RNA sequence: CACCCACUAAUAGGGAACGUGAGCUGGGUUUAGACCGUCGUGAGACAGGUUAGUUUUACCCUACUGAUGAUGUGUUGUUGC
RNA sequence: CCCACUGUCCCUACCUACUAUCCAGCGAAACCACAGCCAAGGGAACGGGCUUGGCGGAAUCAGCGGGGAAAGAAGACCCUG
RNA sequence: CGGCGGGUGUUGACGCGAUGUGAUUUCUGCCCAGUGCUCUGAAUGUCAAAGUGAAGAAAUUCAAUGAAGCGCGGGUAAACG
RNA sequence: CUACGCCGCGACGAGUAGGAGGGCCGCUGCGGUGAGCCUUGAAGCCUAGGGCGCGGGCCCGGGUGGAGCCGCCGCAGGUGCAGAUCUUGGUGGUAGUAGCAAAUAUUCAAACGAGAACUUUGAAGGCCGAAGUGGAGAAGGGUUCCAUGUGAACAGCAGUUGA
RNA sequence: AGCCCGGCUCGCUGGCGUGGAGCCGGGCGUGGAAUGCGAGUGCCUAGUGGGCCACUUUUGGUAAGCAGAACUGGCGCUGCG
RNA sequence: ACUAAUCGAACCAUCUAGUAGCUGGUUCCCUCCGAAGUUUCCCUCAGGAUAGCUGGCGCUCUCGCAGACCCGAGCCACGCA
RNA sequence: CCGACCCGUCUUGAAACACGGACCAAGGAGUCUAACACGUGCGCGAGUCGGGGGCUCGCACGAAAGCCGCCGUGGCGCAAUGAAGGUGAAGGCCGGCGCGCUCGCCGGCCGAGGUGGGAUCCCGAGGCCUCUCCAGUCCGCCGAGGGCGCACCACCGGCCCGUCUCGCCCGCCGCGCCGGGGAGGUGGAGCACGAGCGCACGUGUUAGGACCCGAAAGAUGGUGAACUAUGCCUGGGCAGGGCG
RNA sequence: CAGUAACGGCGAGUGAACAGGGAAGAGCCCAGCGCCGAAUCCCCGCCCCGCGGCGGGGCGCGGGACAUGUGGCGUACGGAAGACCCGCUCCCCGGCGCCGCUCGUGGGGGGCCCAAGUCCUUCUGAUCGAGGCCCAGCCCGUGGACGGUGUGAGGCCGGUAGCGGCCCCCGGCGCGCCGGGCCCGGGUCUUCCCGGAGUCGGGUUGCUUGGGAAUGCAGCCCAAAGCGGGUGGUAAACUCCAUCUAAGGCUAAAUACCGGCACGAGACCGAUAGUCAACAAGUACCGUAAGGGAAAGUUGAAAAGAACUUUGAAGAGAGAGUUCAAGAGGGCGUGAAACCGUUAAGAGGUAAACGGGUGGGGUCCGCGCAGUCCGCCCGGAGGAUUCAACCCGGCGGCGGGUCCGGCCGUGUCGGCGGCCCGGCGGAUCUUUCCCGCGCGGGGGACCGUCCCCCGACCGGCGACCGGCCGCCGCCGGGCGCAUUUCC
């Protein structure tokens, strides 16, 4: 029964919920779980990143965060191909790769292949055999040089391009950007309808005379 | 605590502040919100009008996302940079004019409430209001629109 | 209630939880079975008729009926008012 | 309805067995606000209590069925949901 | 629930199944308007899906066609009445 | 002059349903604190003992008891009972009362025994009366069968007897 | 927030410097009946939503300790003489 | 009728702490304030919503706070009933 | 001696011939979660909040506490309005100009207007002082009037969005069934120099067993024909007389 | 995201997903098209090496499966074959011996061990209680968790702490060898090859979903295509674009866990509570059965569980005895109320009971029973340091131009002082000196807060302190030894 003034509520109560309810006193103990298999597993993998491979520069999809910028899920084989790397060495060497991403713009090709190169650049690859150093590193780069990184590798950051102050210019001032933004609008609007009004008068055109 | 509430206050009365005559039922009136429309229809119109019938048109799978346009206002414009950033323009001999990007600071509409310190200025915005342009210029600054 | 027979001095009218069911009886009404008439499409209904249908407990308190006793006169008895 | 028959009755009496009764032994239950003498008054319009009057004498036994609007069952009638 | 499953049925109209009335005797009258049941589809009115044709760019729309049933028409009361 | 304290003056005081405030009212547990209490006697309980408070309640004496307990500042509740034909347990009056009354019936002597209306033996009087109160089975029971011993309880009196 | 002087605005009204409204300056306190009292204002909110009675007015009814209204007071919620 | 003392739909367990506008109960003290049985709407008339009546929390103001004992030195508050 | 009917409960009305209550002990009924609303306390404040994750001898306490900051993603708040496409909250004065036509172009300032009330604050003529005076030095109190006016209230303007009516201008890399602007009414849960966020407590309402106890019922899945009802199979049993 | 889009007698109510941030992170295999002399697989005998989950190697003119298709290459991220160029890059499997000894400090399991008071005096039935133990304080403490022991125990015992010790067993890690397998990888060019059908999809029906002209699933009917097919949240036609590639298969981690095995803990309950069950509890018992289902903890430190005498046939008593206690006596800790017996006191014909006011009696209480004290002064009779005042020493309070420091707050200057020789920030400018295409990451400059700093002035010694003086007060020791002072 409601009671002078208030807000009308719905509560989603009517379906025995105390059946299931999900406690969470076990929060801090899976918390302390987590850690345990985070250090065992940086322990397992001694030299290699703790956090695991190397992740691609990855902008996000939508309207609402296309300007932020994220880790992605791995490196997509054009990405590969044009950094050298063998799509089936990379995940040996600790590149995460990604066969159904592709690339639509050579800006982000390109910022994830200097990915690629620099990681290229700061990686340590022991030899099989210790004893027998065939291709993989020099052994004073690698006897104290080596060390298990913590976090994740190269971490994604978004960096802003600072413009300096500078002078406006008179074609600036005139800019009319209200008078733009609703000219664009009613453009695209009516962009097909003024094709089909065109299309209708030169087809009476190529008729007038007759 | 329980020792603060009424139910302590109420121990050897017997009806417990719930009336002798009308006591504490069950569900008098029903259950919930209802009898919206028979009788309890006075505290529905009273209280929350428009809550029955249907207005508008219906859209299947909307998403937020699309229609994201956070919005800031003229007043607010000039601290989205640092206090350096505007001494620095208002002592500057040259004419030149700092550049505020809105998209950086997380808008994309720059609306025109409130007014500008007459000095000018860059402003980088997806969108702009009319009011918010003309001030803006009034203010001898230029809006460019950014994608 | 009524009505008649007969006697009679007279066969007056009433109350008491329309006195009186742990007093009785159970003929009537007023469960369940059943028949008829009328009503209802029907289930079924009928201040309409008919028939068959479990009437439980007092040892308590009082009331009343009887039965011992009790108070006082020192005990006790007889005769008495 | 008639004959016969008779304690159904006039109109009650007597007898017998088993009880009830008293005793030795044994030994419950129902029920219980507190309790238990009345008249009238007023009162939830029928009081055990209240007011006004009548009055009131320990502890009990066998009966009794006027009251306790006695007990047994959160009325089955009627209405409401 | 289901299977070409099962009961009547190891049966076959002097048999199974469904009803009403209630031995014997003597009778069982009139009504087919109503509601049922049943017979005949006769040009037949209505009549779903599917199918046919047309219009449309298609979705779609329209039209023709016309199963049972209902309507139309007979019979029937030891059918309800 | 614990300023959340202290002091002054004036007016006022009914109360169901209900609302609010205060509680140095009370119960259980936790964090602090009382260099707290306690086998030279804790809790609990009992008391014609002494008192305090408007009150909820509390303190002290005496007895019993025999191992734990309380004050203050906060914290947290499964926190206060006369009722619910309340739940469980216990106990009264009724009340030494109703009652131990269906199927005819017992009596005498003796034995054992602390003890005999009821056990055993003998004598007598009766009953079932062969469609039995007789002799044997099925179902069901499951050791009740037999002997010896006991006399707590049970056999609604009793028992020396007994399923 | 009154009264009395000037002045200004109006796209309303209009013979008219008209009318009306608004706005701006300025001057007037004997505070323009009695009596009493400190007022204004917001939020949240329980219980209730069976009433009954008396004077007087009053409707239905033969009437009712009947049924129904008006006004004030009361009982409910309230003891005391 | 009967279907294990159960039959106008057995018994057992579970859904199930089924729902109840209806009945019953609802646990310490003192202090302050203190009702309603009326309006409107409701398949409403034993119930709700709504206004009214109540409490709590406030806030905005008004009178002055007087002489350290003493000692006033036409005009005497915003407003309300 | 005076007063004094038995409590609880529903009720207009209970001592009731209204119900429950023989007695005693122990148990026994507004709770917790979620969501709101308002009030109060605390921190920070146009912000606020790490609650999820991670980092810290992993662990008596510690399942705590501490820390993160390129973990603030995100939530709520900071902007509303419209069904929507969408649009989206600054004015006042002095001017020079068209034609200062109720309006178009710029300057300079100031930066949410105005009226009436309005706690507080400011100025204040004049008064209050001593053994007295002609003579001013310092500050204190009262003070008629006057001024700036907080919060808040009433009113009048203004601004944003929707929608009507009227009408005239302006813009262009797209001259368009394009875009923008004005005046006057009106609809908005708006603006008009923020007040929110988190935490705690209280009250109220609600969904949950929901203060406690209480149906007649409904559904699912099982157990029963040792009683009875009926069919079948296989056994057993029923003196003595009359009629004829 | 979000109680949102949406569903809903659009009522009550119901209600996801995408993006974003995290935990975890891992990818792959066939069929098909093809190539390769079926290259393939199972079984049975024989030998050797093993046993410990039965494998390895070899042999069989030994059987069978299989061309109605086994194996190798290969799978949509393309693949294959040829050439050309470049690189030999180093795989996994089970043992022999031993390290780093497996690691947050054993990897796991099992066993046995490891500090210090029973010190002195006392309380008690017994104490683990109380008092004490010089040297800064009984002893140990990396151990002061807990439990037991006749109380209440860090030191009596078990344990507890410890990258403590010892023993036994098991398991994964590197090297050299052992047995054997194990077979070429990348880039460019050319030539070839490329896909899952009663399935998709459509109609209809029923259920389901937030899915709304139909989200998913299923039945029936229809029934595909290959620049094709599906999706693109409003039915349809045309058109462009985007995105994936269905109708075959496997795959760890993060996640769930009211049953089980073994543990740890708790602001929980404390025998009518907490599980129904603290106990011979799913037991006793009930029902034909399905099924229903309790009640019930406590002597004492130790049985020391009452020998013996006596009455009785016995139950049961009286003495005695054990014990700290039987006023703890085998359903025995404590032992309430209701109810009952007895004793004592009082009372009694209006049922008891109650409120107010007295009175009588009684039990107790008051150390009731000659009634307080204590400040000054006066008088009497006694004692005694010492009373004041001075001297020395100690310590305090207050004041002092800052007497002198130490400083302190706000500013204030050169910044000698810091991007080498002080920091942290900045949406402020730059190499116009430095490593990535005319395109970064550094390094500089500046700005703001700073940091200690060298000094000064300004206001103060403050509640931030010291040293000096000055005054006052107290205390200790001298003197003062009597008309003072005190008892
Ligand atoms: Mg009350
Ligand atoms: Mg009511
Ligand atoms: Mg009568
Ligand atoms: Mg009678
Ligand atoms: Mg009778
Ligand atoms: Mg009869
Ligand atoms: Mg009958
Ligand atoms: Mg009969
Ligand atoms: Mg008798
Ligand atoms: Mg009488
Ligand atoms: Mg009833
Ligand atoms: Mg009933
Ligand atoms: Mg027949
Ligand atoms: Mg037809
Ligand atoms: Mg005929
Ligand atoms: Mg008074
Ligand atoms: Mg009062
Ligand atoms: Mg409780
Ligand atoms: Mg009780
Ligand atoms: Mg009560
Ligand atoms: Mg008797
Ligand atoms: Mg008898
Ligand atoms: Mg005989
Ligand atoms: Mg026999
Ligand atoms: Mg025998
Ligand atoms: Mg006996
Ligand atoms: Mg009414
Ligand atoms: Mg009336
Ligand atoms: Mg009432
Ligand atoms: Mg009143
Ligand atoms: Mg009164
Ligand atoms: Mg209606
Ligand atoms: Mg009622
Ligand atoms: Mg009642
Ligand atoms: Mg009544
Ligand atoms: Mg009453
Ligand atoms: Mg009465
Ligand atoms: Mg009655
Ligand atoms: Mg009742
Ligand atoms: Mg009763
Ligand atoms: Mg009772
Ligand atoms: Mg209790
Ligand atoms: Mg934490
Ligand atoms: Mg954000
Ligand atoms: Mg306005
Ligand atoms: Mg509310
Ligand atoms: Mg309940
Ligand atoms: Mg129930
Ligand atoms: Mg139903
Ligand atoms: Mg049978
Ligand atoms: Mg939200
Ligand atoms: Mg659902
Ligand atoms: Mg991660
Ligand atoms: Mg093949
Ligand atoms: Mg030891
Ligand atoms: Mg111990
Ligand atoms: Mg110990
Ligand atoms: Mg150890
Ligand atoms: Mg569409
Ligand atoms: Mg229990
Ligand atoms: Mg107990
Ligand atoms: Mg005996
Ligand atoms: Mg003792
Ligand atoms: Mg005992
Ligand atoms: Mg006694």
């Amino acid at each position: 029964a409601p009671s002078r003034n208030g807000m009308v509520l719905k509560p989603h109560f009517h379906k025995d919920w105390q059946r299931r309810v999900a406690t969470w006193f076990n929060q801090p103990a899976r918390k302390i779980r987590r850690r345990k298999a985070r250090q065992a597993k940086a322990r397992r993998i001694a030299p290699r990143p703790a956090s695991g491979p190397i992740r691609p520069i990855v902008r996000c999809p939508t309207v609402r965060y296309h300007t932020k910028v994220r880790a992605g899920r791995g490196f997509s084989l054009e990405e590969l191909r044009v950094a050298g790397i063998h799509k089936k060495v990379a995940r040996t060497i600790g590149i995460s790769v990604d066969p159904r991403r592709r690339n639509k713009s050579t800006e982000s090709l390109q910022a994830n292949v200097q990915r690629l190169k620099e990681y290229r650049s700061k990686l340590i690859l022991f030899p099989r055999k210790p004893s027998a150093p065939k291709k993989g590193d020099s052994s004073a780069e690698e006897l104290k040089l080596a060390t298990q990184l913590t976090g994740p590798v190269m971490p994604v950051r978004n960096v802003y391009k600072k413009e300096k102050a500078r002078v406006i210019t008179e074609e600036e001032k005139n800019f009319k950007a209200f008078a733009s933004l609703r000219m664009a609008r009613a453009n695209a609007r009516l962009f097909g309808i003024r094709a089909k009004r065109a299309k209708e008068a030169a087809e009476q055109d190529v008729e007038k005379k007759k | 605590p329980s020792r603060l509430r009424k139910t302590r206050k109420l121990r050897g009365h017997v009806s417990h502040g719930h009336g002798r005559i009308g006591k504490h039922r069950k569900h008098p009136g029903g259950r919930g919100n209802a009898g919206g429309l028979h009788h309890h229809r006075i505290n529905f119109d009273k209280y929350h009008p428009g809550y029955f019938g249907k207005v508008g048109m219906k859209h299947y799978h909307l998403k937020r996302n699309q229609s994201f346009c956070p919005t800031v206002n003229l007043d607010k414009l000039w601290t989205l940079v640092s206090e350096q950033t505007r001494v620095n323009a208002a002592k500057n001999k040259t004419g030149a004019a700092p550049i505020i990007d809105v998209v950086r600071s997380g808008y994309y509409k720059v609306l025109g409430k409130g007014k500008l310190p007459k000095q000018p200025v860059i402003v980088k915005a997806k969108f702009f209001s009319r009011r918010a342009e003309e001030k803006i210029k009034s203010v001898g600054g230029a809006c460019v629109l950014v994608a």
